[PDB]
């Protein structure tokens, strides 16, 4: 292939764990400009990819799209001149057609579980089964699939990770990310970052499969009680967040806002410590090599999004004890002075 | 004749047995369930005195889930 | 054995005896003759009486089946 | 929740998760559950059936009335001899097919793997009736333009289905006493009773 | 593989058997004796209507007979038939019962188990086939006194969706 | 009173009430629907 789309869906994090599919997909084929169909928030992503081309906005979930932008979109996918689709938006026909209407060589999707996959392979190369039909819940691999078809063993080894998630930002974004905690009272060295708050915002950059998936205030009040301080700032989702932060765990306790993933990762890769809950964070905490401990709701859940904590050595997974998000508060405030030092 | 009035009979027939075998059913749990065969519960009854209205389709359920006819055990 | 032979004590049981009022139907032990010399130990206790106004009578543990329930 | 009469509980038997339920069941036929079961498949295909009767009756005297179309009184209807074919031919032909139909949809409430797997040969569409649900089957066949992909997370759209259902239905049974005792046609009823409508009511019928 | 695919089948029959689809709802072959004597009058029933039809509608076709003295036909006739069926109730193994190879399987098609299990499977579906266009022969003359079965098909031709079963089937 | 109505609701003193009510509903059905043989609704 030359040309690639990608019709991905659901938003920041499950656009985000596509990056080693991405790098596959240029490890396979020496040079491909691929493209990227997302929803909105996941075009905010692609900062962080060095790969592709255009990373447009549709979201593809909206199963009543407006028709003069669906025609458009459609016509658009045909004036790129396609020869990959790769699309991962876990439908069948309607969306079948969808991706028959793009002039591709290679029609490739996911597919339900259920009935609204019917008819599909008669439209797509590939058609790659999926489970839960709330595809971000089977957890970080979530294209394993895919994985091992684009690559299979043909001429050569399929080489289905390059270290995974090798996300990288750059230094205009690293510049006002720089100014943006060199406003609060960080070192840019010396800092540790959260991404775990509380809150009704889409900036969360979760899940589609997770629910209670971020602390709460008060819980977070006794875990920076707990806690020294190494300077640990704080990332709202919303502004709303900020008064409410700086009523539950003090004036002095820096808060920076961040909504962006690229933002974040040029946060992250500044800070020397994360105490990320599962969001997009851990992902890029485990980009760039920075030391994550990972809390979660589950210590199955957990395994499910990250099956690598025993490969990094810096990422020292913690989760609840039971379900809900309630979790001891005290062995991950020691292994957070373990690791962080 | 014989055809809609044997109907408009024997919907009232078995009316009058499904809510009686519906209220020995409902007192068979009872303590002594002898003593509300002569005081007659009357909400109990009541209650069920208008669930005979549905006894053709009710039964045939009891019939097929097994409800009607008894086990000898 | 010292320990109990038959049902427990309130176990609903059934009646394979044929020559009995209930005959195929349940009961309630309320006692077991632990002596190993007695023919008909098991004290039964059903709810509704023979033709003798009677709702108790012994029985065997051949003569005698409890329920899956 | 509120469940069809204040001052009652519903039964604990049938609450929350189903399609429109607000408790009323006081003659207490879903209270064995699998006869619930059969009784939502039944009031699910029940409900279509007659939503699609009140629209091919209502529109049809909207045609009538105005005088768009010349099209027969509802009561009237059935008498109509086809050129191109005879009620004599239309019944068989409905017996055929809605009973591959019916016995299909049975099969499947029975057995909801069923009619997709093996051997279930209609004319290679053995993928379209997957199911997916009771009373809900899904697929390209059955949901063309699939508004609830989701079945169980549409509490909205199975509640909108079912409440316009059960109104349709007793707007059947409208249509099926008010045109026997008036003889003419609802719409002829609705404009009596919106000249004088405390002059034209059921009791106003002597 | 079933009569109607959602049915639980039976455990007596399973697939196993040459023409097994699941089709006893009455439970009549639920004894296994019961079963291989069905099957065995199934076959010979279907080989003599299978007989039958080709001798129905070629007498139509070209002869229109119709297909409508006693005391020596029937003779030669009962002479002639009850030899060779009490020669086969005098069989004892079933599957030779059934199929009895040998001096009646010339040109070799039972050479091959699978293909002939494959023909026996072709040969129970055209004769269920053949049985059910029999009954249809017999009903069609109860109902239509003095029609031939390709002149019902005649009929039928010309106007297929005013000249069908439904004239009989209710009152209207 | 509680024993008055457990009284009225015991088998011979329901009956009778319950005949008495069953006999007016009959019996005034026969005398504003009198001498019936057919039931002449759709017939
Ligand atoms: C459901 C359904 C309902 C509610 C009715 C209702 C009626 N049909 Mg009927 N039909 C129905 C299914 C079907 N009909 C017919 C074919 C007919 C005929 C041929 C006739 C009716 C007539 C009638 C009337 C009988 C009194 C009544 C209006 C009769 C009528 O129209 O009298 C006023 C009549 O002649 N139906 C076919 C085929 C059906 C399927
Ligand atoms: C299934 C059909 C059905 C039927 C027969 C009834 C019957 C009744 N409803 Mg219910 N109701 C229903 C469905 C139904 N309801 C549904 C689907 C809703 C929406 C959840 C309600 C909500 C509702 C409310 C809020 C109230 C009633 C009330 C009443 C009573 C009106 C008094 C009367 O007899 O006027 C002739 C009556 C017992 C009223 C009543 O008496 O309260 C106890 C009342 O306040 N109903
Ligand atoms: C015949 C059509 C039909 C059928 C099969 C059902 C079936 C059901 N209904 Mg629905 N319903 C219908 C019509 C129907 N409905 C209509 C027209 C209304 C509006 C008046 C409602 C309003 C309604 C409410 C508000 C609720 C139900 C509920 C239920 C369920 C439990 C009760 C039960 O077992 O009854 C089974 C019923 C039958 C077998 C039908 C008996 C018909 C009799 C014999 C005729 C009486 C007609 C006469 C005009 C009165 C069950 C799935 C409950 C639910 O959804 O929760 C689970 C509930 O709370 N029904
Ligand atoms: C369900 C249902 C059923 C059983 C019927 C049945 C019928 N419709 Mg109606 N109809 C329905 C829904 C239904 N309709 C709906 C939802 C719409 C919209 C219509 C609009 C419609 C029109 C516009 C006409 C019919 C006509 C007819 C008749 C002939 C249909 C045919 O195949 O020829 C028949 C009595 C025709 C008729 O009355 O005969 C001339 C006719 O002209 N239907
Ligand atoms: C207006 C009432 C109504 C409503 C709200 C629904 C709602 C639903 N139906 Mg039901 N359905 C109805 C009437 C209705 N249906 C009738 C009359 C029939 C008989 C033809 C069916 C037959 C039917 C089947 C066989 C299936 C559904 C399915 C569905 C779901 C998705 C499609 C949808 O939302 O279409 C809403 C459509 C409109 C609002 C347009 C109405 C236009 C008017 C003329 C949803 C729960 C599917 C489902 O749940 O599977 C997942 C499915 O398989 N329905
Ligand atoms: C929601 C359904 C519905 C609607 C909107 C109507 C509406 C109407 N009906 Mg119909 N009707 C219905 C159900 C319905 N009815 C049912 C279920 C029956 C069987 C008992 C009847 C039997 C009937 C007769 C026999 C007559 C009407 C008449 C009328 C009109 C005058 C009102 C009246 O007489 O009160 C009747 C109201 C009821 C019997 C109550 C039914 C339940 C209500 C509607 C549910 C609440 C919502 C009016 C257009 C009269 C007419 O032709 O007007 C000129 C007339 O003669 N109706
Ligand atoms: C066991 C099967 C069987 C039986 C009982 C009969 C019996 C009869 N046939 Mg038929 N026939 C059969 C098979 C059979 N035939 C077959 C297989 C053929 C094709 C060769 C024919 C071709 C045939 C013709 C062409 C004619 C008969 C005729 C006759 C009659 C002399 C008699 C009623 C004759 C007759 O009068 O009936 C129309 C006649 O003309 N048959
Ligand atoms: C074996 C296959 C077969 C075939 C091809 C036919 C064909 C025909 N039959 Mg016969 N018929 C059959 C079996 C068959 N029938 C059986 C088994 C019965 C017993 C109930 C009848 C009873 C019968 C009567 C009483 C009448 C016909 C009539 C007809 C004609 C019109 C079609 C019709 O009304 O459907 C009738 C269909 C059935 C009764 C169902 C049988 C077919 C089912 C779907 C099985 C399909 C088998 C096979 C795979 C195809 C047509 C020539 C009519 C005719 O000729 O009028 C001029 C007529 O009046 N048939
Ligand atoms: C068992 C044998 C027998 C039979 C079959 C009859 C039959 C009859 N007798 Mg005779 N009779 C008998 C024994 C018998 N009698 C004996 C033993 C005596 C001496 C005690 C008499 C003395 C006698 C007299 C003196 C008279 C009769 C009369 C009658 C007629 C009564 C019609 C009537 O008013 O009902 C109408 C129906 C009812 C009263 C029942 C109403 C039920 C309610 C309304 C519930 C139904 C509605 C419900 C809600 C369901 C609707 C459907 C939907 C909601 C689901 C009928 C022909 C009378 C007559 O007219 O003779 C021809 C008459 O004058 N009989
Ligand atoms: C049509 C008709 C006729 C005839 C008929 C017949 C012949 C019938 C038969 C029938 C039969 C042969 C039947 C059988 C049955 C059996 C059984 C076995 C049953 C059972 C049942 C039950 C068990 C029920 C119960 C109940 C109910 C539901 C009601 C109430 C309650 C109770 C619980 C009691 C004539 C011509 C004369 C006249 C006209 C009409």
């Amino acid at each position: 292939v030359r040309r690639c789309c990608c019709v991905i869906s659901g938003g920041v994090y499950e656009n985000l764990l596509f990056f080693p599919t991405i790098q596959l997909i240029k490890d396979r084929y020496p040079g491909v400009q691929v493209d990227i169909l997302t929803t909105e928030r996941g075009k905010q992503t692609y900062e962080l990819n060095k790969n592709v081309r255009w990373a447009n906005v549709y979201d593809p979930d909206d199963h009543w799209p407006e028709p003069a932008e669906y025609t458009d979109m459609i016509g658009l996918l045909k004036g790129r001149y396609y020869d990959m689709v790769l699309s991962t938006k876990l439908a069948g026909l309607g969306h079948a057609a969808f991706l028959f209407m793009t002039t591709a060589r290679d029609r490739v999707s996911y597919i339900y579980p259920n009935v609204n996959s019917a008819g599909a392979g008669l439209m797509l190369s590939e058609t790659f089964t999926a489970e839960n039909t709330n595809l971000s819940e089977l957890g970080y691999s979530m294209y394993t699939q895919m994985e091992d078809w684009l690559g299979r063993p043909f001429r050569s080894v399929p080489r289905t990770p390059l270290l995974p998630l090798r996300v990288s930002i750059s230094r205009k974004v690293k510049e006002v990310v720089a100014a943006k905690y060199r406003n609060a009272g960080a070192v840019t060295g010396k800092f540790i970052v959260i991404h775990g708050i509380e809150s009704d915002s889409k900036a969360s950059m979760q899940s589609k499969g997770d629910a209670d998936s971020l602390l709460s205030l008060e819980k977070w009040a006794k875990i920076i009680k707990g806690v020294r301080g190494f300077k640990p700032v704080f990332v709202i989702p919303h502004e709303k967040e900020r008064e409410n932060v700086e009523d539950f765990v003090g004036d002095d306790t820096s808060i920076v806002f961040i909504t962006t993933p690229g933002q974040l990762a040029a946060l992250i890769n500044d800070s020397a410590g994360v105490i990320a809950t599962n969001t997009a964070a851990i992902q890029l905490a485990n980009a760039r090599d920075k030391p994550c401990i990972g809390l979660f709701s589950s210590e199955e859940k957990g395994k499910l999004f990250v099956p690598y904590a025993e490969e990094k050595s810096n990422c020292v997974i913690i989760a609840s004890k039971t379900g809900k998000l309630a979790d001891i508060d005290i062995g991950t405030v020691k292994n957070a002075m373990q690791v962080f030092e | 004749e014989f055809i809609t009035p044997g109907i408009l009979f024997l919907y009232i027939a078995g009316w009058i047995g499904w809510v009686g075998r519906s209220y020995l059913i409902a007192i068979s749990g009872e303590k002594k369930p002898a003593m509300k065969e002569i005081i007659i519960d009357v909400p109990l009854a009541s209650r069920i005195i208008f669930r005979g209205f549905i006894w053709p389709v009710a039964a045939y359920r009891e019939f097929l889930n097994g409800d009607l006819i008894a086990k000898d055990v | 054995k010292p320990p109990p032979i038959g049902p427990k004590r309130g176990s609903k049981v059934k009646i394979l005896r044929r020559e009995s009022y209930w005959f195929k139907n349940v009961g309630s032990v309320v006692a077991v003759d632990q002596d190993p010399k007695t023919r008909y130990p098991v004290v039964v206790r059903f709810a509704k009486v023979n033709y003798a106004n009677i709702s108790t009578n012994n029985y065997a543990l051949d003569e005698v089946e409890e329920v899956a329930a | 929740r509120a469940t069809w009469l204040p001052g009652l509980n519903p039964p604990p038997y049938l609450d929350g998760n189903l399609a429109g339920d607000y408790g009323f069941d006081p003659l207490g036929l879903g209270e064995d559950p699998e006869s619930l079961k059969w009784y939502v498949q039944a009031e699910l295909v029940h409900s279509r059936f007659a939503m699609l009767g009140v629209a091919g009756i209502l529109f049809t005297d909207l045609l009538r009335t105005t005088g768009i179309r010349n099209l027969p009184v509802w009561y009237e209807a059935g008498a109509v001899k086809f050129d191109f074919a005879s009620t004599k031919t239309l019944i068989v032909v409905q017996f055929l097919l809605m009973g591959f139909a019916e016995t299909k949809r049975y099969m499947d409430f029975v057995s909801p793997g069923s009619q997709a797997k093996e051997g279930s040969f209609f004319f290679g569409l053995e993928a379209a009736l997957e199911g997916l649900e009771p009373g809900y089957p899904g697929g390209p066949l059955l949901n063309p333009l699939g508004l609830a992909k989701d079945v169980q997370n549409a509490h909205d759209w199975k509640l909108k289905e079912i409440k316009n259902g059960r109104l349709a239905m007793m707007a059947m049974l409208g249509f099926f006493v008010q045109a026997s005792v008036t003889h003419t046609g609802p719409i002829d009823n609705l404009v009596e009773h919106l000249s004088n409508p405390w002059h034209k009511t059921i009791i106003q019928t002597l | 593989a079933h009569w109607m695919p959602g049915e639980p089948r039976p455990a007596y029959l399973d697939g196993s058997a040459p023409g097994d689809f699941g089709f006893d709802p009455l439970g009549l072959g639920e004894v296994p004796a019961n079963l291989e004597r069905y099957k065995e009058s199934e076959l010979i029933h279907c080989r003599w209507a299978m007989l039958a039809v080709p001798g129905i509608l070629v007498p139509e076709a070209l002869g229109y007979g119709n297909w409508v003295t006693l005391p020596t036909i029937l003779a030669i006739e009962f002479l002639a038939i009850a030899f060779v069926e009490h020669q086969r109730s005098m069989e004892k193994d079933p599957e030779k019962k059934k199929y009895p190879g040998g001096a009646f399987d010339p040109l070799g098609y039972s050479k091959d188990p699978k293909k002939l299990e494959e023909l026996k499977v072709k040969e129970i579906k055209n004769g269920r086939l053949a049985l059910l266009a029999f009954v249809g022969f017999c009903v069609q003359q109860s109902a239509y006194p003095g029609t031939g079965p390709l002149e019902n098909l005649a009929t039928h031709l010309a106007d297929p969706w005013h000249n069908n079963i439904g004239d009989i089937v209710i009152p209207f | 009173m509680r024993d008055l109505k457990t009284y009225l609701s015991v088998a011979p003193v329901l009956s009778t009430l319950w005949f008495g009510s069953l006999a007016g509903l009959l019996i005034e059905i026969n005398r504003l629907f009198p001498d019936a043989l057919t039931f002449p609704f759709f017939s």
